[PDB]
């Protein structure tokens, strides 16, 4: 049914690649990828959001700012806070600071959120309908560290313990390689200069490589 | 036998030959940084001195990005005074002034 490849930064869903700094915040930031994405995919206009706000502001639905949280726990934030706000008039300090959420400067909402089958192959055909997704990953290893090109396999990651908020944008596959040779495109957090301008083709139907199909989801606007 | 954490930056353990000390620093590779000798890497930078093994240990936690803990297994193989320097950098940046450090001695007489 779905397409060989998908890419949804060719589509504008997709806003450039940002720097969690020294932080344990990317959960925020696969979040506000995620929102982006819906948000544009409902009103045509991409609009970069606050990760700030969300380290700020979503501690009653149980993120804990630089110390770690979870995507369905900021989206749940958004929809109970009525608003988010832009990256823009709220911008990201890389520090766990007082809320300053303004709803004058809400520029997003969601309704809830929907949790993915834990197989890849719902996983592919929500990236393909849906846009870009909010993963979870173990990225706990010196491999990922040192990531810069092809596809990434790491023959000790684990697909159930998994540690680090992404965001998948489309998958495809090498022309070049030709056995295991499938990749999800994930967007990372961790600035333009790691891995290819920021991102990351992770192995793709290697038996749920790194656990990307075991927390996946996307809010609903 | 030797256990050494961030309080103790900047010590000296006197240890015989042969004897392990272990190092256990905060690390949070989800930040994209961990501790690394001169150059990037985990490894001694004089093998017939001094050996090391490392190893991650994730927290346990409900949530992505909760820091955890690096383990350097030091072993010193001959006398001198065998300075362990380390630096928390994300490793394709490299270090600066700024960047954390820690250092221990380990003297083997
Ligand atoms: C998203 O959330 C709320 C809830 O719908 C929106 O606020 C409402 O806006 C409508 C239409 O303009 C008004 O009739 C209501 O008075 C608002 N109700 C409130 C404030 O509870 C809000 O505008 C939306 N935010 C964004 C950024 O689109
Ligand atoms: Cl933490
Ligand atoms: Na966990």
């Amino acid at each position: 049914e779905a397409p060989r490849s998908v890419d949804w930064r060719e589509k504008g869903y997709v806003t450039p690649v940002k720097n969690q700094g020294q932080c344990g915040s990317a959960w925020a930031f696969s979040a506000t990828g995620a929102l982006e994405g819906q948000m544009f995919r409902k009103t045509g206009r991409l609009i970069s959001l606050s990760e700030q706000n969300l380290v700020d502001c979503s501690g009653p639905q149980g993120n804990e700012g630089c110390n770690g949280g979870l995507m369905d726990y900021a989206f749940q934030y958004v929809q109970d806070n009525g608003g988010l706000d832009s990256e823009e008039s709220y911008p990201y300090e890389a520090t766990e600071e007082s809320c300053k959420y303004n709803p004058k400067y809400s520029v997003a909402n969601d309704t809830g959120f929907v949790d993915i089958p834990k197989q890849e192959k719902a996983l592919m055909k929500a990236v393909a309908t849906v846009g870009p997704i909010s993963v979870a990953i173990d990225a706990g290893h010196e491999s990922f560290l040192f990531y810069k090109e092809g596809i990434y396999f790491e023959p000790d990651c684990s697909s159930e313990d998994m540690d680090h908020g992404v965001l998948v944008v489309g998958y495809g596959f090498e022309s070049t390689e030709s056995d295991n040779n499938k990749y999800w495109l994930v967007k990372n957090s961790w600035g333009e200069e790691w891995g290819m301008g920021g991102y990351v083709k992770m192995a793709k139907d290697r038996r749920n490589h790194c656990g990307i199909a075991s927390a996946a989801s996307y809010p609903t606007v | 036998s030797h256990k050494v954490t961030k309080a103790h930056n900047g010590a000296t353990l006197t240890v015989a030959v042969g004897e392990l000390v272990e190092i256990q620093l905060p690390s949070n590779p989800t930040t994209g940084f961990a501790w690394y000798f001169e150059g990037g890497t985990k490894e001694s930078p004089n093998e017939s001195m001094f050996t090391v093994e490392n190893k991650y240990f994730p927290p346990d936690s409900k949530l992505l990005g909760a820091g955890g803990t690096e383990h350097f297994h030091v072993t010193v193989k001959a006398a001198g005074t065998h300075a362990v320097n380390l630096t928390y950098m994300r490793p394709w940046t490299g270090p600066s002034h700024d960047s954390e450090r820690f250092t221990v001695y380990l003297k083997a007489n």
